């Protein structure tokens, strides 16, 4: 959710 | 490996049909047959690659948290209900685990023969997020070294992209991005991630003007991502 | 099988868990356990294995469409790609019919130990849905039969249903449901299918008077599946 | 789609 998705 | 037969070309092809049926798990066959033929990939390969493993992993790593934070409960007034919630968690840990050490395909070789900044930071930051991932489960003796060696892999690309490529590169933002999530989530250093995330954006931001319209719009899909994360962080 | 040495208890149990972390390839490979321990499945266990194999199924479907799309594109103008979209497509097709054919299950020995309506009436409706989608992607000269061995399970379904359970029972319903479903969009028969779904609509109806507050909510779930259905054929 | 879901 934070990291790139 | 099963997939020795298939033309490399071939393998490509189906990985794009794999994609778009939603079979992650046969894209990732695929890519890594793709790699086994031991050519360097493209960057359109590269990103399948990517895809295909973030799509698997991702997965295991969203069933891991459900089934751990089951555990989490089980072992508080709980009732017990026996081995069978630890059993079927270290399941899939073992089973994300073992795609992790897959992901061996960029010791052997990807990384050595990566000699341009956007293949080479790439496969760096691939480093470091299948490292991440390692580390997110991660609980014994080797906890630490599994964290090293991604800050290890993170801190080498992010070199090489300082010096190599403009503030606003995609590559360079998403990298800059997940090294930040490492220092907020795994590292315990959420001032590092703040500050990183901030310059990052502040870096791009005075970059934008050098980019046309299709770039701009690339570069500022990622600044949004870090915005959001420094709305989150402060 | 490789569930063989788990406990009965603890394969229902890791079903479950599975279903929270929507693992649904091994919550089937867990509901494949427990049936295969020799025992009747209650009301409970019955729906987790049709959830488990559902799911499974649900994704070899979708993506053998997405394939079988694509290949049909290809087979117009169109330029020569290889063998490869047939090759892939047939790769999900093949895994698709052996997964039907494992829902065998049934045939060994679910069905002949199903006495009780609600059991019986469960498993010739999984029956005849499995046959059908094997329909869904037969070509060959087996395509009648198959047709056949789902229109068959079907209607003994159907016979022992309107014998024995209300018309607003639930699994009536699904099952009612699933046979228009079958004359709408593999036997040709329109007609057919839109005669049983509003005869069924209309039976319900009728009958939803008798009804809890809470069987009235799970009819009228089914019920508006109906009608949903026959307002988009008329 | 149809189906029962
Ligand atoms: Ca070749
Ligand atoms: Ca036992
Ligand atoms: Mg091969
Ligand atoms: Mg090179
Ligand atoms: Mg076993
Ligand atoms: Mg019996």
């Amino acid at each position: 959710k934070l990291s790139l998705q | 490996g099963a997939m020795g037969s298939m033309e490399r070309a071939s393998l490509i092809q189906k990985a794009k049909l794999a994609e778009q049926a939603e079979r992650y798990e046969d894209m990732a066959a695929f890519m890594k047959g793709a790699v086994e033929k031991g050519e360097e990939l493209s960057c359109e390969e590269r990103n399948l690659l990517s895809v295909a493993y973030k799509n698997v992993v991702g997965g295991q790593r969203a069933a891991w948290r459900v089934l751990s934070s089951i555990e989490q409960k089980s072992n508080e007034g709980s009732e017990e209900k026996g081995p069978e919630v630890r059993e079927y968690r270290e399941k899939v840990e073992t089973e994300l685990q073992g795609v992790c050490d897959t992901v061996g395909l960029l010791d052997s070789h990807l990384i050595k023969e990566a000699g341009d900044a956007e293949s080479r930071v790439f496969y760096l930051k691939m480093k470091g997020d299948y490292y991440r991932y390692l580390a997110e489960v991660a609980t014994g003796d080797d906890k630490k070294r599994i964290i090293d060696s991604a800050r290890s892999a993170y801190q080498e690309a992010m070199d090489i992209s300082k010096k190599e490529m403009p503030p606003t590169n995609p590559i360079r933002l998403g990298l800059a991005l997940n090294f930040s999530v490492f220092h907020y989530e795994i590292a315990n250093s959420p001032e590092e991630a703040i500050s990183l995330a901030k310059t990052t954006f502040d870096e791009a931001m005075a970059d934008l003007h050098t980019l046309s319209e299709d770039s701009y719009k690339d570069s500022t899909l990622i600044m949004q991502l870090l915005r959001d994360n420094l709305t989150l962080w402060t």
